[PDB]
RNA sequence: GAAACUGCGAAUGGCUCAUUAAAUCAGUUAUAGUUUGUUUGAUGGUUACUCGGAUAACCGUAGUAAUUCUAGAGCUAAUACGUGCACCCCGAAAGGGAUGCAUUUAUUAGAUAGCGAUGAUUCAUGAUAACUCGACGGAUCGCACGGCCGCCGGCGACGCAUCAUUCAAAUUUCUGCCCUAUCAACUUUCGAUGGUAGGAUAGUGGCCUACCAUGGUGGUGACGGGUGACGGAGAAUUAGGGUUCGAUUCCGGAGAGGGAGCCUGAGAAACGGCUA
């Protein structure tokens, strides 16, 4: 190519999108921002083919146009808009607000939360520098960057970042015994406690991450994020917490289903 | 003495005319002789850090990093300056027949004065930015034939 | 040879036919901006000086100044300067076109001329009515220099001088007054405080 | 144009490479600058990949050239090109290139010298003067080329890139090396 | 609110498989070797109550067999174009110089085990001496009207610069490709392999120049030839192994009758752009 692609075919959008193959020739694609066009979920998807308020891509751009959705604790109106991991969408009309979070199977799942919750989400410290002036300054996994930030915050560490204030609560340490959520990989969407670290000069670095039930899975550094310090997480998790069942498992569960329901 | 060119080799950043003397100063600056270590476990030969030579390509002296791959192999070539031939074997698999043929590789690379080889010796080379038309790697230890 | 003669203090323009080769001798062999008697072009044109501006040949190719030829060339040239002008064509589009030389010469069809120097008699229809100009001053600053105003005198208060009045064939009145441009308004002085204010 | 693609070159091994694309924009070269000396100073703006610009000088007369050792850095003009380690026909055609050896108008630096160390080469002034005195060394080869006024100096900048001349008074053993070379 | 100027886009998409056999391409790497309009986040010093000259539409003299071929005259706008308020040294401690950001060079700090990061960088970044004839540092627009006694002030739009980010590219590591030896040597004056110093490039590199060395590849098949050869994901048939196919909707590459060159631009060696 001569340049930029502007367009995205069907078949190559990222699966856990869960778009029909035959529902058309095109895909919406991700625009630039926070968050990779593959670790993304567009506005469009969101509020078509999640939560059915549009019908069409035409009435997903009437209701962003009309200023009823933000992203973040800001009003996005561009209909591909990269939302992603922790990202808090509001809808003021419906009193409704999700924090978008990996389900067990490894896609994001609108987590409804309670209007206190909605005020604050975690972000991943990309790294830490000085920047001109010799001021330091961080950058998150999310596009972010804070200035003066705390001296004790370092690579890989969680930040708590309040919408309102736009600052930085509190942190947290990227340590063993902490509770992690794996946001990449095969074990998209798991949740555990971090139970190792193995470092490779000039290679990635390994995390062994043990489920509350004694599984235990790998992972690289890259691809986690830290929830909370300890044992409990500081955002509300949906309903599996991030415990992968057996398909086996899984299926006895449908049986039952039936028996009851 | 090293200055055997046209030009005056010299290591940037290094001020040889300063009023001040180097005693006490970390290498590189005071006048004193720059040099480094390349990580991944790799020691720095004393010929290098005590030697007198100028190779910006020297990846313990010079202006270049490790990063990459790092192979292994047997000098094949010896010829050129400060440049060797690495000959690099191993099996391939041929899968309908369910057995291995021997193949190899020559891998240019880039070794500096502080380093003695000769053809048979092991070495070990880093890969690092294009230094020529076919040379990415540079020797990081040589091992004695017969050692 | 067609002569087009435009007076731009008066302007008026008229198209002038001559045939007389005799008479075209003055012409020949001038170059663009040059000025040119017009005695011999006749006898009302006594007194008359014209600055030659352009023209076509035969083959409506225009001259160019700066061609030191009497012949036609093909030159690449860029749009919007005169002899190409590259409408609707991609920006930084470079054309090859054939352009006459800027020296007169008889296979001229027809030469521009701007009256420079007016004679004893006046032309008919080109120095008897001057047409007004279309529209005003527009510019603040080009307001009050039109009418000698000053810091303090308004300005908005003269453009209802030259304010066109008119009747509208579906209608009966009708007035229009253009929207002065670089005037200094109280929201005008709100922006800079405002902009102050930023950076602060 | 002027290309730095490796296809028109021969394989390690030595066998011919057969093309397969035409040239590309993003691997295109340009024609040197051949910057000379010469008081009609000439650079001209180009505008390079991404919009950004470089700034290619024709003629240059006057460089910005620092005295390493005094830690003092000076406008001062560039009179001739006396050696180049690359092609010795560059040193006939004073051309501008970087790490060739020039000489320099070493009348900025007197003045600096005069004004620091009170030394040719008012209480508190003199104070301070005599102070810097103390701890005053001055090589015997630099300052023997102070006489005539001019003195031996190294190109650190490309002209051809920045537009600019710059570079550094050659001392210690680096101006042995150079005026060993000059020495026929 | 037509027209017109200005801005942006037209480098995506679509089509095709001609050239191409370690090349494309695939998995896997690197950029501490670079550029990147836009998005997103952060960051931009202690005549001015607002400058200047043009031009389109329009208007009216036209030329040519003729084209979104073309000349001259009269008008008038800007977020068009060109301008412009906007610690250190010297020193009779007065005074003066420098003093935003960016650019270029040199000196200096960047410890230890006040003082950041990496497996690894004289790295991030700081200070200092100068340098540049620096498209930089808002002469822009909508809505709303209020609060103090002329002053002050809201929510937005558009635009300039820097870093990070995102969207990407370029180059790049390792391994892997069909038949042919009735192809055994090939490469190197005019770059072949490597070294030094430069030039050029967004940047690495014989990419190119000068000089120097004599190397580089090869029965583990170099080099050359054939292909009715774009590569892959895959397709057919398959007890197993395997055989054959893969122009074509997904990914990558390549081309726009054949070559070459180039402008504009963040991005093209563009072809529903230009030049030969
Ligand atoms: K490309
Ligand atoms: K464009
Ligand atoms: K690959
Ligand atoms: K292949
Ligand atoms: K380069
Ligand atoms: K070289
Ligand atoms: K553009
Ligand atoms: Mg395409
Ligand atoms: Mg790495
Ligand atoms: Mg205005
Ligand atoms: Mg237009
Ligand atoms: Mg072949
Ligand atoms: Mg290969
Ligand atoms: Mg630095
Ligand atoms: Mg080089
Ligand atoms: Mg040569
Ligand atoms: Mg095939
Ligand atoms: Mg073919
Ligand atoms: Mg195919
Ligand atoms: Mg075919
Ligand atoms: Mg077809
Ligand atoms: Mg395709
Ligand atoms: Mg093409
Ligand atoms: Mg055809
Ligand atoms: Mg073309
Ligand atoms: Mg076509
Ligand atoms: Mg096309």
């Amino acid at each position: 190519a001569r340049g930029l692609k502007k367009h995205l075919k069907r078949l190559n959008a990222p699966k856990h999108w869960m778009l029909d193959k035959l529902g058309g020739a095109f895909a919406p694609k991700p625009s630039s921002g926070p968050h990779k066009s593959r670790e993304c979920l567009p506005l469009v998807i969101i509020l078509r083919n999640r939560l059915k308020y549009a019908l069409t891509y035409r009435e997903v751009i009437s209701i962003l146009m009309q200023r009823q959705v933000m992203v973040d604790g800001k009003v996005r109106t561009d209909k591909t808009y990269p939302a992603g991991f922790m990202d808090v969408v509001t809808i003021p009309k419906t009193n409704e607000s999700f924090r978008l979070l990996y389900d067990t199977k490894g896609r994001f799942r609108l987590h409804s939360l309670r209007d206190e919750e909605a005020k604050f989400k975690l972000c991943k410290v990309r790294s830490v520098q000085f920047g001109q002036k010799g001021i330091p300054y961080l950058n998150t996994y999310d596009g972010r960057t804070i200035r003066y930030p705390d001296p004790l915050i370092k690579a890989n560490d969680t930040i708590k970042l309040d919408l309102d204030s736009n600052k930085i609560v509190d942190f947290i340490k990227f340590d063993v015994g902490n509770v992690v959520m794996v946001t990449g990989g095969r074990n998209r969407g798991r949740v555990g406690i971090l139970k190792n670290r193995e470092k490779h000069k000039g290679s990635f670095e390994t995390v062994h991450i043990q489920d509350s039930q004694g599984h235990e899975f790998a992972t690289r550094l890259g691809n986690v994020f830290t929830l909370g310090k300890g044992s409990k997480p500081w955002v509300s998790l949906p309903k599996g917490k991030g415990i992968k069942l057996s398909i086996i498992e899984e299926a006895r569960k449908r049986m039952a289903a039936q028996s009851a329901t | 003495a090293e200055q055997t060119e046209k030009a005056f080799l010299k290591q940037p950043g290094v001020f040889l005319s300063s009023k001040k003397t180097g005693k006490g100063k970390r290498p590189g600056k005071g006048g004193n002789r720059y040099f480094k270590s390349i990580g991944l476990g790799f020691k720095t030969p004393r010929e290098a850090t005590e030697g007198t030579y100028i190779d910006k390509k020297c990846p313990f002296t010079g202006n270049v990093s490790i990063r990459g791959r790092i192979l292994a192999g047997t000098c094949h070539s010896a010829k050129m300056n400060r440049t060797i031939i690495v000959r690099r074997n191993y099996l391939h698999y041929v899968k309908k027949y369910q057995r291995y043929e021997k193949r190899h590789s020559n891998i240019p690379a880039h070794i500096s004065p502080c380093f003695r080889v000769k053809e048979g010796d092991h070495v070990t080379i880093g890969q690092c930015r294009p230094l020529s038309k076919t040379v990415r790697f540079n020797v990081l230890k040589v091992i004695p034939a017969g050692s | 040879m067609k002569f087009n003669i435009a007076n731009p203090t008066t302007g008026c323009q008229k198209k002038l036919e001559i045939d007389d080769d005799q008479k075209l001798r003055a012409f020949f062999d001038k170059r663009i901006s040059q000025e040119v008697s017009g005695d011999s072009l006749g006898e009302e044109f006594k007194g008359y000086v014209f600055k030659i501006m352009g023209g076509c040949d035969k083959q409506g190719f225009p001259m160019k100044q700066g061609v030191l030829t009497p012949g036609r060339v093909r030159l690449l040239l860029y749009r919007g300067t005169p002899c190409f002008r590259g409408y609707g064509r991609r920006n930084g589009e470079r054309r090859r076109k054939s352009v006459r030389g800027c020296i007169v010469s008889p296979d001229l069809s027809v030469l521009n001329l701007v009256i420079v120097k007016k004679g004893e008699n006046d032309l008919p229809g080109l120095t008897d009515t001057e047409k007004p100009r279309m529209r005003g001053p527009k510019r603040a600053s080009k307001i009050r220099k039109l009418f000698n105003l000053s810091k303090e005198d308004d300005v908005r208060k003269y453009v209802n001088t030259y304010r066109r009045n008119f009747t509208t064939k579906t209608g009966k009145n009708a007035s229009k007054a253009p929207k002065i441009q670089r005037l200094v308004t109280p929201l005008t002085l709100q922006r800079k405080r405002a902009r102050i204010a930023d950076k602060k | 144009g002027i290309s730095r693609d490796s296809m028109h070159k021969r394989r390690a091994t030595g066998g011919k490479k057969k093309s397969w694309r035409k040239k590309r924009k993003y691997e295109l070269g340009r024609q040197p600058a051949n910057t000379k000396i010469s008081s009609n100073k000439t650079v001209r703006r180009i505008r390079v990949r991404g919009g950004n610009v470089k700034w290619r000088a024709l003629r240059l007369d006057t460089g910005n050239f620092s005295w390493g050792s005094e830690a003092v850095t000076r406008k001062t003009r560039i009179l001739d090109v006396v050696y180049n380690a690359s092609n010795n026909e560059l040193v006939r055609t004073q051309t501008l290139v970087k790490s060739a050896i020039v000489q320099v108008d070493a009348a900025p630096f007197k003045q600096w010298y005069l004004q620091h160390y009170g030394i040719d080469i008012s209480n508190h002034v003199v104070r301070k003067i005599e102070n810097r005195q103390a701890d005053r060394k001055l090589d015997s080869h630099l300052e023997e080329q102070f006489a005539s006024g001019r003195l031996l100096a190294c190109i650190s900048s490309r002209p051809g890139q920045c537009g600019r001349a710059d570079g550094y008074i050659l001392e210690g053993k680096e101006l042995e090396f150079y005026m060993k070379k000059l020495q026929k």
